[PDB]
């Protein structure tokens, strides 16, 4: 199985412990996640992490942020994606058994190490059961958003957004 | 202040509790359902809809989870929801992402945790500046 | 398996619904809080109390908060109760503690979450080894 | 205000955080826990921290562990020591407020950093509300234990313990 | 101007560190070295910066491991490439100067990060200064290794590997 | 045991001093530059030549930088040349890269920190295992 | 043996790596160097580690700060000590074979941790041998310096810093 | 600006380099000895009286390994000697400990990396401010 990890620089040090135990459970995995600590926007790096779900590259993806809310919501925004903001065991199954959400989105300065490895644990654990219920619900939130053909598989979708902070526009 | 709110059935009973909360400290509350909603796309898109289209900027989803409603409203172009479950991303998600709304899961969070949850989520304003780009980004998404 | 479990006023309501949970699981309860306690320290200390006089090992506190109830039945001499709002905690302190019980916070932690909690407590035995030497440094203070 | 911790090798470089924190807040910081990352055992420095406080050396303890169960039950174990396992704000709000513990204990390797400051500047920042309902809890929680002498102040309390640790008496 | 840069498992906070200081100082940075610790292969990011530098895709590499040894021959053993292994300011603004190096190497495990980001920034600041001497030095080095058709650009290139490694054929 | 050592005009001096230490330790050296090479391009072929071609595994090139020597001779298939300044990289590259030859410059490592160095070299063998398909990959390229 | 250590905020991670090796190898350690990574000042630590070894309370010392410089200077200026600054093997084993030096200086940002193991290593099995030569060399420096017992085992002794530190005195 | 040089029998062939070397870049230069000094603990000591008693602030002591110019020079009070190997250190003893000499030792560094460290040390200037704490408290050591 393959999955999918993105992350901003806030959490790489996370990632990288998650990557590893990906690897030592078999999973092969790309990471496209920010590489290194510096500071970076977490919408790229959950649009590169949806896409490779959403395309077959990947069977699942996980993203983390330091709440994990942007870089998930990032990822949830992208068509054929079910993002799960999970920072909870719980509420991870029930996103993979419920919702059958293929991208798991955690909080990694919120939540411990040992705890974002259990969530994930369960989470790439669980199975999706359909139930005509869910499936309903599945139906509805996949058809919500409007797809935009000038955002899928686009890499320079942010392109204008990053000159403009070369520029200096975004200043504190 | 103003403040949304919506439930489907498994948060319409907190919803209730936070209502009262909410009107005893003087906010001004508009409840987009008064009976519970069919389920938490209706309730969390109902949320949605009524923020998008009034002139506030704060917001509370309840269902079981928060992940659903969160999932769904998402989906929404412009919108941004956080599921919330600690008193850290409770305040952070609004200062960095301007979070629209927070989703509360009741199977998830205890009463007195939400209501801190809440209040420091109302407590705290958008910080604008360096983190504007990542909002641009996100509401340039479908 | 056996389960100890109580609860003060505050936590009753949980308790009530674990242990119609724990029955149709067939678990052997044995409730020390029929009707709530006065108060979590004398909710916490009944269920210590049956618990260290007893062949059972695992036992559950239910209060508003979970500090409490853990922060008494800690100062009995052999106790080790834990405050579990996490499904890592609900694990690793029966593993590596040895948990003779676990506190949950009815304020804090959901009922959902509350149940995966206890899940996670119940199938968890003490691993022993090199654990014991913190187990034994404990047991020997007040 | 002096504040004393202490922590197991499993959460090190967490402890390390915290430390720093307070002192940027101002506060004089007693270091007891381990300095380093070498496996040793968290009722020892729990046992150091709750002296501090109970004698009047500090004003108040943190103390962490992988889940903060061990060390903090360690602590509460001591005469004078009211210790609050608490991984949230919440709690550790109505720990102070309420039952005026004068001990925190937080899950090192489960709580997220940012998580973790969040909770120790809550419950340094609440104030003990005292009432006739919460004395009266407090005192019974005071009176549970039985004092014990050459547990009090006593340094080589564990030594017999640690004395088997070394002859290899607690294997795997 | 386009830094590539690759490490193995051992140094990739090291990686990190310089990842983080060239694009501070304005450098584009192209990260191929491991982006995780799970334990992996010198060779195959020595490769991988090698030729971001030989086709053109960045202007000069930096390549690490433990010792930089086995990252940096890897790294030479590629057309076009002129690998220097150094630990110290003086040899690499030599390598750079006379030998006009493409691709630098540094011992992560043996050098401090304060000393790597002082091999960087001279090496970088540092430009070549062609001679007849150096340039017949140079030429005779460009001109000992026979090009191989099936290395050059071949990402499969040590697939063979890899499939041995899988099947525990490099076993301790 | 045997060792093979060559040097260019810079690191001749230095070569000179080492053939009679190692001479005096009971080493059987083979000293591929009499004369001092034209330049480090020469020398170090010259030691890889005798290397590649002889029952010896370990040889010292020497010349100003260390850096010269390494980056032509490592760009003969098969063979492994270590640049080496201090202490660790003298065992580990041995132990690890069982690196057929190590590379000093004598305008950076003094006499005395490279005896150390070139011992520790000596001393140490190489410990295969999982370490061989790394030296696998290198002899594959050219 | 016993071995007292100490560093300043610049490398207290390098410091915890070394604390980790020496208990495995069986030393006892007693660590004075600041515990946390909060801005402090390399003379407290590095004169708590030569009392340590002058007073007999450890056999032999080790400190760090980011170049080794400041603390081993520190740990020098005190009687009874005879402190080496040592970034390699070579002046570190020449150190204690011909000076019987009594605390080893490093420099954690300047050295890789590997390097520093093996620094560490060889200067603790390396074993001083008296000559008519270095016995001459150590008694002249053992009476260079003029005794001050204002200093001698005063840990208040930079207090008069301390405060003007607190006011501000030292501004940047 | 004034350097002032010294070294004992082993650092003096390289004590001889530089002092060639800084008078080609007209640096003022005050030779303390002319002859190898008996041994390392004579001429670190006679660099560190000539240069508290003159208004240079710039020092250089070369020995075998540095080690003990250094070790021997700290001990007089006000001094503050740093043994230098690498290139980092060479600027940054200057910047924060205002370092008044530095101890270079012949049989580790090798003379073109003694002159970058040379170079980069007589180029930086002490920084003060915050630093000047550090000092203040070395100096005031015995």
């Amino acid at each position: 199985m393959i999955i999918a990890i993105g992350n901003d620089h806030i959490v790489t040090m996370q990632k990288i412990e998650i990557s590893n135990m990906l690897k030592d459970m078999g999973y092969t995995v790309i990471d496209e996640g920010t590489y290194d600590t510096h500071r970076t926007h977490y919408p790229i790096y959950g649009k590169k992490v949806a896409e490779d779900v959403a395309d077959g590259r990947a069977d699942l993806g996980i993203v983390m942020c330091g709440t994990g809310i942007g870089i998930s919501t990032a990822a949830d925004k992208n068509e054929g994606i079910r993002a799960a903001m999970c920072d909870d065991v719980t509420s991870a199954v029930y996103a993979r058994e419920q919702l059958n959400a293929n991208v798991l989105g955690i909080g990694g300065a919120v939540v411990g190490v040992h705890l974002i490895q259990d969530i994930v644990k369960a989470y790439l654990d669980a199975t999706y059961k359909e139930t005509p219920e869910n499936k309903k619900l599945i139906d509805k939130i996949d058809n919500i958003a409007k797809p935009n053909p000038d955002q899928k598989d686009n890499p320079h979708f942010f392109d204008a957004e990053l000159e403009k902070w070369a520029e200096g526009v975004y200043h504190d | 202040m103003d403040v949304i709110i919506g439930a489907d059935k498994d948060g319409f009973a907190m919803k209730e509790q936070v209502k009262k909360y909410l009107e005893e400290h003087q906010y001004r509350v508009a409840d987009v359902t008064p009976e519970p909603a069919e389920d938490f796309v209706e309730s969390s898109l109902a949320v949605t809809k009524k923020l998008l289209n009034s002139d506030a900027h704060k917001a509370i989803m309840f269902d079981r989870y928060g992940v659903g409603s969160a999932m769904a409203s998402n989906k929404v172009k412009g919108m941004v929801t956080a599921v919330v479950e600690e008193e850290n991303t409770a305040h952070m998600t609004a200062e960095h992402n301007g979070a629209k709304a927070i989703a509360i899961g009741t199977g998830i969070t205890g009463y007195d945790r939400a209501l801190v949850i809440i209040q420091r989520y109302l407590d705290t304003e958008y910080a604008g500046g360096r983190h504007q780009i990542r909002l641009d980004m996100l509401e340039k998404m479908i």
